[PDB]
RNA sequence: UGGUUCUCUAGGACUGAUUAAUAGGGACGGUCGGGGGCAUCAGUAUUCAAUUGUCAGAGGUGAAAUUCUUGGAUUUAUUGAAGACUAACUACUGCGAAAGCAUUUGCCAAGGACGUUUUCAUUAAUCAAGAACGACCAUAAACUAUGCCGACUAGGGAUCGGGUGGUGUUUUUUUAAUGACCCACUCGGCACCUUACGAGAACUGGGGGGAGUAUGGUCGCAAGGCUGAAACUUAAAGGAA
């Protein structure tokens, strides 16, 4: 499987068994960016990374807001143009959750990519 | 599958009770190589005895590095030699004899390995191409 | 010399290991015997596993002490004298007080 | 009674015939005493919410599929949408 | 320890001592200075043994009367696989217990599936008959065949003529299913597929190919 | 550092980038197992034979029978030979990739788990294809069964292999090392008993449910009526009553 999603995958089922911690391992900068955005838009609490020389832990820690993570393989590209369409056609509503874009200005979320104006390939995905 | 491997400290330094040379642990490694042991052999008995912990992090690079910067280099790496003795061992065992239908699967088994990391090897080319375990 | 069949099925009973030895030995006669020996594992006082098993290598180990100290007890009779040694089960202490190590 | 019967004889050595989940080992005290008339040959409420099926939420995408690797979205599908 | 006094009362009747060790788990049966029978002690050995291998005591205390004795068939040795043995054993048992306890009622017998080996009381006609449903179970053929045969002897015995002839026409279990013969030209099976110890070498991958 | 004799007390030959995955491989260590191969050893049955002892039956069956038997069967005792097999111990235990593997001892290679402040440094995971294992003497396999699946949380008791610590009893001593049990922790197994939470979708040949009912259709099979005995009112004999 890939780094991230099984980073993806274990934040989410601890949060389906209703755990207030998650511990994943390994760690790294788009694991560390994708969890930064999402605890931008509220849906983890504070998490922390345990710095083995191996290559990192996270302690996450999450209340109850997240009901799905996740990675859409293929790193296509979207455009500006496009990041409306792309949202209508994967999240679960019309202003239910956010697409999460690796752009030219890093790891952001669809409505950031488009208000200041950078398309770029999709990462995953959080609502 | 069963996790038994070694911990590496999270200290990256000699320990401050390790009093010797960084230069008398090079002398030394090098010559238990010259008198005849293999790299992991070098690094159990410097680790067991003269008690570096490892080498890596008390003298500057890996002894495999130290071994081939003074002059003790192997003519194939020590994974591809041992497993390589192996399977020489049991196919003598096999012409010996000729009923150990166990003994042939774990033939098929043992040169699967070889291959491996023979292939492995040979894209890195740390041993040339046209190498064919006979 | 020979048990009844009922001494023996009286003794083995399940959750432990019967080591059974047997030796060629030739006394200091001519005489050549077929010796043998039956041993079973006991459970210590305060044991609380139910099993008493033996590790094989202590059956291998008991299995060795049995024929050497028992090829050392033959070799140093005669007939007559192994027979009086073997008529008040004294060999059977020599085997418990030699193998309680293991 | 059931489980000091199948306990002691799995204790000893004796095989007993096999049951299904969820019913009543049938013994010679269901035979003498009919307790089977009085208390059936298994509990049917538990028998009906296992016999139930797990309720599986509801279904949110349509794109793509998801597995364990994440949403795989065809090429098709990103040229349609595109 | 709860049955034991009942014990020494059935057999203080035959004048035998017995006694229960409860350290060394064992169960001693004595012949006393008033035993006249001389027999009765190799039903009291019979009689411990049964309390060893689980049977209860009511159904145990009808081995100290003439007309009943044990039998510990031995199934273990019969088959290879291990999951051949346990459906063997299991058909033996029967569905529900079914096979077992028309078996028990049929010959009269208390019959116990434990482990790989099955043991019984009965009648000694009922012990015979017993004996070779277990080892015709441990092969092939099934004991609802020997039940129905079983069946159809008691009904033939309790006739008063007939009891001279021979029952072979009146029982289904002569079946006479052996009737394949495989008759092929013997292509390979003459003699094909010389072994070798060595193995071939594997085809290499593209990236072997070309390195 | 010594070949000896005079009381430790007497000379002697002497070049110029990172980790080190609770990924993978390799080494080492003490081990572990009914994993394999070869050799060896034993056991008591069975069958056969030799020698006694004794005499009329022995098998076997629901009863019988084929069979053996006064040229001594069966039983008993001593001994030999053969081919198998490894009883009880034997387990919801172990090992093996699976089929499978149970006597001892030795050799030959192998393997796993654990321990590791050893070594290499991505060498990795899955499977269509392909490969390995699976003229004589003639043989059985299935046959009542079960269960909700995975990418998935925690446990609980018991057990097998390794390790660490404790500090009591069996052990014991200046010959080597080495146990057994109790307890806690921990890693890895064969199972068992539970829990919480998830879309879990996108050796080949097949008609259409279960239980029945009717039939002016089609294809079949089937009745009569004493036989002999019909062209013959016909014998003997048989049947029936």
């Amino acid at each position: 499987s890939s780094v991230l999603a099984d980073a993806l995958n274990a934040i989410n089922n601890a949060e389906k068994t209703g755990k207030r911690q998650v511990l994943l391992r390994p760690s790294s900068k788009v694991i560390i960016k994708f969890l930064q955005v999402m605890q931008k838009h509220g849906y983890i609490g504070e998490f922390e990374y345990i710095d083995d020389h191996r290559s990192g832990k996270i302690v996450v820690q999450l209340n109850g807001r997240l009901n799905k993570c996740g990675v859409i393989s293929p790193r296509f590209n979207v455009k500006i143009g496009d990041i409306e369409k792309w949202t209508a056609n994967l999240l679960p509503a019309r202003q239910f959750g956010y697409v999460i874009l690796t752009t030219s200005a890093g790891i952001m979320d669809h409505e950031e990519a488009r208000r200041k104006h950078v398309s770029g390939k999709i990462l995953g995905f959080v609502y | 599958k069963g996790i038994s491997s070694s911990a590496i400290p999270y200290s990256r330094n000699a320990p401050a009770w390790f009093k010797l040379s960084s230069e008398s642990v090079i002398e030394q490694i090098v010559k238990y190589a010259r008198k005849g042991l293999t790299p992991s052999q070098i690094g159990v008995l410097l680790r067991d005895a003269h008690g570096v912990t490892q080498a890596r992090v008390i003298t500057g690079n890996k002894i495999m590095r130290i071994l081939k910067s003074n002059g003790l280099a192997p003519e194939i790496p020590e994974d591809l030699y041992y497993l390589i003795k192996k399977a020489v061992s049991v196919r003598k065992h096999l012409e010996r004899n000729r009923k150990d239908k166990d003994a042939k699967f774990r033939l098929i088994l043992i040169e699967s390995r070889i291959h491996r990391l023979a292939r492995y090897y040979r894209t890195v080319a740390v041993l040339p191409p046209n190498w064919k375990y006979e | 010399m020979d048990f009844t069949t009922d001494k023996l099925r009286s003794m083995v009973r399940k959750w432990q290991t019967l080591i059974e030895a047997n030796v060629t030995v030739k006394t200091s006669d001519d005489y050549v015997l077929r010796i043998f020996a039956i041993a079973f594992t006991r459970k210590q006082a305060n044991q609380v596993k139910r099993h008493s098993y033996a590790q094989s290598s202590h059956i291998r180990a008991i299995r060795k002490v049995i024929s050497e100290i028992l090829t050392k007890e033959v070799q140093g009779s005669t007939l007559a004298q192994l027979t009086s040694k073997l008529i008040p089960e004294v060999i059977n202490k020599e085997i418990e007080n030699a193998t309680k190590d293991i | 009674r059931i489980k000091k019967y199948e306990q002691e004889a799995a204790e000893g050595g004796i095989v007993l015939s096999k049951v299904k989940k969820g019913q009543f080992r049938k013994i010679e005290s269901t035979y003498k005493k009919d307790i089977e008339r009085r208390i059936g040959g298994s509990i049917k409420a538990r028998d009906k919410e296992k016999a139930t099926k797990r309720e599986r939420g509801l279904k949110i995408s349509s794109v793509g599929r998801s597995t364990r690797n994440g949403l795989i979205v065809s090429k098709r599908d990103i040229a349609r949408i595109s | 320890k709860t049955i034991w006094n009942d014990v020494t009362r059935a057999l203080d009747k035959h004048n035998i001592a017995c006694v229960l060790d409860l350290v060394e788990g064992s169960m001693t049966v004595k012949t006393t200075r008033k035993t006249y029978d001389p027999a009765i002690i190799l039903k009291a050995r019979d009689l411990i043994k049964l309390l060893a291998r689980s049977v209860p005591f009511p159904q145990a205390v009808k081995i100290l009367q003439d007309d009943m004795a044990c039998d510990v068939i031995k199934i273990g040795n019969f088959v290879t696989n291990k999951e051949r043995f346990v459906k063997r054993r299991q058909r033996l048992v029967g569905p529900n217990g079914n096979t077992l306890k028309a078996l028990e009622l049929l010959t009269k017998c208390y019959i116990l599936v434990q482990g790989n080996t099955v043991s019984a009381m009965g009648p000694f006609k009922g012990l015979k008959e017993v004996r070779r449903v277990v080892e015709d179970c441990m092969k092939n053929i099934h004991p609802i065949y020997h039940i129905k045969e079983l069946m159809i002897k008691r009904e033939l015995a309790k006739r008063p003529e007939l009891a001279n002839e021979d029952w072979s026409r009146f029982l289904p279990m002569f079946k006479k299913r052996n009737v394949a013969r495989k008759k092929p030209k013997k292509i390979r099976n003459v003699e094909k597929k010389v072994y070798t110890p060595f193995p071939p070498a594997q085809l290499p991958r593209k990236v072997d190919l070309e390195i």
